[PDB]
């Protein structure tokens, strides 16, 4: 096997001709390209380039594909070096893959002339002037919907009707109803246009923010339908109307990062709740058995010290009651300490995941 | 589980003065609206008074200026002070406390008839 | 001493023949194996391999055994390099030893035909279908045992017997007793089979989860025995029945990691409780002497401000009372600050130990 | 192109003559300076200097300006190396730029003889003896101004005038007024001298501490003016007098670092308040709908559980009330946990910014 | 200047003869020692040793003394390398100085035969058997002294004398007095022997634990003296008796590390208390001016919301009262958040100092 | 350490009306179950009433509809209102408060005999 | 929204003894200063008493030693005990509670005239 | 700043029955020990009763079984119930409340002399 000597700035690197021909379309392998740098006087290919990098670009030839950056070569000087050597776009994506950088930007505009134009208007708000106008209008509509959900349940406005039941009306006299119907009109129109102008109708019931729009529309329609057509469903439907607060996540990049963080960390949250349940059983049992004898004590059950055990460990602190025996006080100081000890353990994993997803936007 | 018991009834003559009381357990009145309802013989119940939680008192036209409804806000007690009773009053009375949209509770009844 | 020149990719490394013969069974030392790579034309052994690694593999020959990975060679490229050079399995375990990786997987199945088969059924739940069935049944039995311990001490069911004592019955009328006996039947059968089918009966009273099974069986037997055969033992025995919550650790890998973390960090927990005791004495004494003169104050002892001092420093906050003097308020703000200052100091050691034992499963 | 071989301690580095002449005023490029080190016997320029550094000083010549320190050469040995090679002050500032070190010390004393002398007296307190005297007097004046703002609103001194209103006086009988006027006299004189002796009058309404001085002077003048010349302005003006506490930041280097930290971290604080608002809506709605049926419960509105939701999540804990249903207790333990989970997420960014600005003084 | 070529394992390092003679007593400089390694055949000094290290040992010769370890050579391989090269103990201490390791072990036993023997008995408890006996006795005496300080101020024992004052006694009837005198007898004897047997009487009033012994002895003597010989001193002297809890630090290595941590971090604690004072003034003023109008509110002063502001920010939470206005609630949620934001900022510095002093024992 | 003192006794004639009281200190009744027990001459004690903590009142067959047991839940006081006393009642009465499985406490006794 | 109602008035003869009362809702008196003011016919109001919050009582020269102002600090009630009333007292009285710099509230008036 | 005022005095005949009271402000009695002291004419004060905080009552030999000291623990009030008064009792009485080692406070005095 004949040998080839490449001299990158005085540093002689040597290899067998077979190794650099494994990849033939590359700069060193291609006979013609490499011929330019060759110097016939000393039989060596002189190049003037970074010394620490050309070591990694000979490993790629001798290892069938692996591309790993030395830890003392900065990213920019390496990216340029794969380019001069002509290792190919497959190679540079693998280098990006080894530095783990997200590479997905797939935006298939339909390109049917009108579907594409209105999709550009309604999806990407930075594109135009009316796109930012539509973003501002949608955020203000969501905000007044939240304000109607809370001011509706306030009692000061219902005092014309605060009367015993034994004595959503379409009478259009209640102002909360007509402003509520205007909000649901806007949500329905916006969702139907985002359905009919999308470039992928099969994938539309896959994105989670679309399923947030649907479950925000639903309960007003089923209460209108059953009203102009139950008592178990009504208390559930009145609390599925709180999900319009999560429909404010299409316009925020902080709520979307908290959704990624809470998805990618479910094992840690399960460990958090499991450790809490263990500690609550243990400490509530010990305070019940160390304070039951005293005639002036208040713990009357083991499933009655559970609230006291959760508030002392998390530190909110109120308690249903408070220990009055010397023994209850020793099991209450151990409970206070063990609480922060057992809830601070899985939290650094969660904040590290957030910090990663928070800087990956950059 | 909850109960609304009341006293103070009987019969009275013209120009009387009396005070029915409503008490309950299983229901703090500090937190719920309450009122006194009467039922004249022959028609449906009408309202004597209402004290919506927060101290807003309203009375019907017949008892205006002759009746007061007060929640001692202590002992879970609502007391009505009727005054100068007239024969049109003759009726059976009832007590109540409710939260709009959730629950409604009644008393057993206790009557005051004016001679 | 004759000298040998080895050229790993243009980089000439030289050593005395004696150094590479110290270990004779290895690739460089064995005369025949090394003869293949030798090139007689220039009297050098040409190899085409990583440059940063072959430096560490010459230190092993010149240092009688030390094997340390350069910090700029990734783990995979090094592991492969010890293999090509043929340094032996003793060498690769030492490299694993220097990266500190747990190497113990000792599972001595007895191999007596039936003892081994049922041991595979009862110990390793992933092996079969009935093994996962047995795991699911054991977890559900433990859960209903906890539910009986708490609902037994509730008072709503005892109101047919809530009467003065002056007026565990085997009458089989109490439903809690018969479901309790079913749970202890299942625990006893499962423990006795894990005893008689184990491959090491001498080590069976060494594993901690086995001693958890025994101390979960014990108090029901001694109360049945003494009932059909004390008043000091009864209040202790009623609280040793809370250890069935720790018998749920054979089926969780989060409770086992918290047990390793709390074993390997006892000096830090001792420092935590010691610092708390110091601060409680100091601050309770200062608030007693700075508020005793006021005729409307409530601290009547130094061992009466102890609870106030523990709840203010940990932040639960309720207090037995609250300072009413200007001086009590200055010693109560210093107490609030010094509490979090003196309890946040030993905690990063504990969370670092947890994080280590938590990723070592991977 | 002729080639030049430079030997830094046995290590031969080679380059084309064109590359080292790109920068001609430098040591290697200048023919005469480089001629001293040249050895004609072997045609190489021998230097005795650090090996790891001379690699980076050849990249600067071959990369048109980039200067990056290898990660295994300590700062001091590199700073000296750019000096021997004579790369120029533009080069050494760029090296300081790449280690990101603040380089701004612009103090334009006016140099008009008297304006410069009194500016040195009043601005830089370390310069003299009377400068530290003036610093001590200003800090004591600010402190007694804060003491008058709080002891004025105390009620024990007003009990000669605690009478119904239906029955800032320049009568000079109220001692708080005359000591207040002395403090505002000192602030006005000090600010007017710092105006008339400054070397840049156009930039004087740009520094934030100057605008703190102005808004601390303002409300006493407008209340004196309107008194010897409203009822909406009076309650606002009485609270703009609290900004004299921020005028104590010219004499502290900890308040100035907290101002830099809170300026450079506004996106994180916005995320903190946004996450809090989301959680408050969600948990207050769930506790209102899970406790409204109970006749003895106290939540009468969704905008009535808002305070309970903020105090449980932050852990202050008092609550307006406390859950009394089993369902309110499950939504109150989840609220306690999710509070610390959602407020501990943006905080490490803020403490990292503080730690950076806190050590950059060194 | 003649040149010398040293070949450490194939890697040729070259220098001028003058540089390696700067230090003449060293291995390379000494002509005779270096002559052994010299090989006359190729005029080079062959050594077989680590390649990455010999680079740093040539910098020491060329830089007049600097010794810095390359970051990719482990500590042990370097320590050995300075030894083979014979750089001297001054050099190895400087290497230890650059890795910053504490080097002070100065224990001047007096060596006067008896003073030295009893000093070994009383100071270093690991030396003998009676030394550990004396350590155990001293710790038990300190513990019962703390128990007398707290049980003395309890009221249950004084109920034979709980009578109006108008109607430390040496009557020896009070058991607390005689056990207190036994404790002070033991402290006095132990301190006087540690005085008269010390090897440095001038430095004895410099060590802080000795001044702890003196201020623990003092108040019993001055109350005995003034009793058998004031009303301002008596309430101070009764609280200087709490320093016997700090006399337990000679026998603990955790209290001594907390003393080093709290000494080396006083600027951070000053910043903590300063930030707290700023926030307390700001938030107590804003809640007083946003709740004073309501006729049912309770804040009657700005120096009356100070306690509410400290407990809400630190999170103990009790408050003197709680906001009842919409405006008080907005200034109370901002107060709760800003509290943890402004007290979590200087704390990582303190925990890093503790972690450093805590591992430096190893 | 704890004590249960009671009053209201004596003798009564046919068709009487009376009210014994039980008070204690060292034992909040807000937190413990309580009842009134009587002991006729010649047989063992039987129960007049029981108010298990939580407001669940139960009475024996003899005193049904003539007796009421109430805990004012204030002043650590339990009061029994006996009514229309009959000669079969003649007995000595006792008071109690206990936690099942932990403690049992009694009064000294106070008698009511019907003529 | 807030109200100050008062009673106890009328006419008295020489050497009398009487006690006016002031009660309110929408205003805890526990937290606010209060006093009783009288207005003789022909001149402006003078002060009978003042109890600044914190229990500091001061009276004018005319009523010294014959008058006491007390806040039961319960039931949001301030009571004045007038004694040995004299004919110079003849007047109309008023009640008040205020915070200096923020708010001032009055009663409707209730008179005591001495014969 | 603090005061101890007392009432109930006068003169009584043989076999009397009376009850002095001690009240205070600036000093919750819930938190401090208290007692009643008397001073016969001609010798120094002796003690009638002591209720050390925590409900431990002790009396001197002369008043045993004829006297009771109780802290209503409400209204900052301590009440003594004297019984069957005898002529040896003739004396002037005083009230007190103190914390051993810190403070001692007295009443003005109020006398009961037995005929
Ligand atoms: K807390
Ligand atoms: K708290
Ligand atoms: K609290």
């Amino acid at each position: 096997g004949e040998r080839v000597v490449i001299n990158i700035s005085g540093l002689r690197f040597e290899t067998q001709l077979k190794t650099l021909c494994q990849f033939p379309e590359t700069l060193l392998g291609d006979p013609k390209r490499r011929m330019r740098y060759f110097d016939p006087l000393r039989n060596e290919y002189f190049f003037d380039r970074n010394r620490p990098s050309f070591d990694a670009i000979l490993y790629y030839y001798q290892s069938g594909g692996r591309i790993r950056r030395p830890v003392n070569v900065p990213i920019d000087i390496f990216s340029e070096e794969i380019r001069f050597y002509q290792l190919g776009e497959e190679a540079m994506e693998k280098f990006r893959e080894d530095e783990g950088f997200l590479r997905e930007e797939e935006r298939p505009l339909p390109r049917r002339d009108f579907q594409r134009q209105v999709w550009l208007l309604f999806e990407y708000p930075e594109s135009s002037g009316p796109a930012r106008g539509i973003a501002i209008v949608s955020v203000l509509v969501i905000l007044i919907s939240i304000v109607i959900f809370c001011l509706e349940t306030l009692p000061e406005f219902r005092d014309e009707k605060d009367y015993p039941a034994s004595t959503g009306a379409s009478s259009f006299s209640d102002p909360f109803f007509v402003v509520e119907t205007l909000c649901i009109i806007w949500f329905s129109f916006e969702l139907l246009v985002r359905f009919f102008a999308c470039p992928s109708k099969a994938t539309f019931s896959r994105n989670i923010m679309n399923l947030i729009d649907i479950v925000a529309i639903i309960p007003y329609f089923i209460t209108l339908g059953t009203e102009l057509a139950s008592l178990a469903i009504l208390r559930v439907i009145r609390l599925v109307r709180v999900f319009r607060i999560f429909k404010l996540s299409r316009h925020s990049k902080g709520l979307q990062i908290l959704g990624q963080t809470l998805k990618a960390s479910m094992r840690e949250l399960g460990l958090l709740i499991f450790f809490l349940f263990i500690g609550v059983i243990l400490f509530s049992s010990a305070v019940y058995f160390a304070e039951a004898d005293d005639p002036t004590s208040g713990f009357s059950s083991i499933p009655d010290a559970f609230w006291w055990a959760v508030v002392t460990m998390t530190t909110v602190g109120y308690g249903d009651m408070h220990p009055v025996t010397i023994g209850g006080k020793i099991v209450g100081s151990l409970c206070a300490i063990a609480g922060v000890l057992t809830i601070a353990l899985p939290v650094p994993v969660i904040v590290s995941n957030f910090n990663y997803f928070y800087h990956r936007e950059t | 589980e909850v109960q609304l018991v009341e006293s103070g009834g009987g019969l009275v003559q013209a120009g009387g003065s009396l005070g029915l009381s409503c008490s309950a357990s299983g229901l703090l009145f500090s937190r719920n609206s309450a009122g006194w309802y009467r039922q004249a013989p022959g028609k449906q119940r009408e309202f004597v008074a209402r004290i919506r939680m927060g101290g807003s008192i309203n009375y019907a036209d017949t008892v205006k200026g002759r009746f007061t409804i007060s929640r001692d806000n202590a002992k879970n007690t609502v007391y009505l002070q009727m005054n100068s009773l007239k024969p049109e009053d003759t009726a059976v009375y009832y007590c109540s406390s409710w939260r709009t949209g959730f629950y409604e509770y009644w008393g057993q009844g206790t009557l005051v008839t004016v001679s």
